[PDB]
């Protein structure tokens, strides 16, 4: 429901941005300022966002109307289509498979970690044909049901 | 455009990556390029509060999360004089002047950016969250047999 330390770092990406300092960033900016946070934000998502701050055509979003953005999108549990993109990052050649070595590589060092005991358990439940490449697709639809 | 060529600058680069690659191996590690930024003189320099500055300058990477001077350099120099299709030239440029001006064929084979790492690094956490999600509706299923 609260954000966390996470502020200080959502301050920084906004800081950064406002060169003015007027404390308010332009909202050109905002499809900018997310991208250098990590997220993935479509022309769409900006807009319904964008239009649903700032109803008053000023092109404004000051630190608290764009804390309390960040508030709504943590808020929710990520989707399917979202766990399709996320691993669509990682099969960088374009295939639909990823291999249980950069898996476990990608999930052991980024991001909360895992640790070695639990992706032994994501490989052994990804890979059902002990051939040590993931149908990550086939991935998604295991923890779906 | 002709910036502050603050030419004792381009210097003080040299020393302070020194300072962090003495082995002269033209690489540092991502771990540290924080400390970097910041330990320098004060137009190059980007003081504390550093990480996003850092992703956003779209520095590559290679094998074992390093980058090297002369990316380090260009990104660094492109903040202190301000971003133009004039710059398009400076790069080019400032390589081909390092690279005939140097006997020292190295390892250049780029796989991220500061920036994808960013998006790579919350995809995981997605995949990260879903999966401990996963196995503990799992492991209440085991619970409960029945
Ligand atoms: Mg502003
Ligand atoms: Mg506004
Ligand atoms: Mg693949
Ligand atoms: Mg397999």
């Amino acid at each position: 429901q609260l954000t966390e330390e996470q502020i200080a770092e959502f301050k920084e990406a906004f800081s950064l941005f406002d060169k003015d300092g007027d404390g308010t960033i332009t909202t050109k900016e905002l499809g900018t300022v997310m991208r250098s946070l990590g997220q993935n934000p479509t022309e769409a998502e900006l807009q319904d966002m964008i239009n649903e701050v700032d109803a008053d055509g000023n092109g404004t979003i000051d630190f608290p109307e764009f804390l309390t953005m960040m508030a709504r999108k943590m808020k929710d549990t990520d989707s399917e289509e979202e766990i399709r993109e996320a691993f669509r990052v990682f099969d960088k050649d374009g295939n639909g498979y990823i291999s249980a070595a950069e898996l476990r590589h990608v999930m052991t060092n980024l991001g909360e970690k895992l640790t070695d005991e639990e992706v032994d358990e994501m490989i052994r439940e990804a890979d059902i044909d002990g051939d040590g490449q993931v149908n990550y697709e086939e991935f998604v639809q295991m923890m779906t049901a | 455009s002709t910036e502050p060529l603050s030419e004792d600058d381009f210097d003080m680069f040299y020393e302070i990556w020194e300072k962090f690659d003495p082995e002269a191996t033209q690489f540092i590690e991502y771990s540290v390029l924080s400390d970097f930024a910041d330990a320098l003189s004060e137009p190059l320099r980007i003081a504390k509060p550093n990480q996003i500055s850092l992703i956003n300058m779209d520095l590559p990477m290679v094998s074992g999360d390093r980058i090297h001077c002369m990316d380090i350099l260009f990104a660094f120099t492109k903040r202190v004089l301000g971003e133009s299709g004039e710059m398009d030239a400076l790069k080019i440029q400032m390589e081909e002047k390092f690279m005939a001006a140097n006997p020292s064929k190295i390892s250049y084979e780029p796989i991220t950016t500061t920036l994808r790492r960013k998006h790579e690094e919350v995809s995981a956490m997605v995949i990260q969250r879903a999966f401990r999600r996963h196995l503990l509706q799992r492991s209440l299923k085991h619970a409960s047999f029945l």
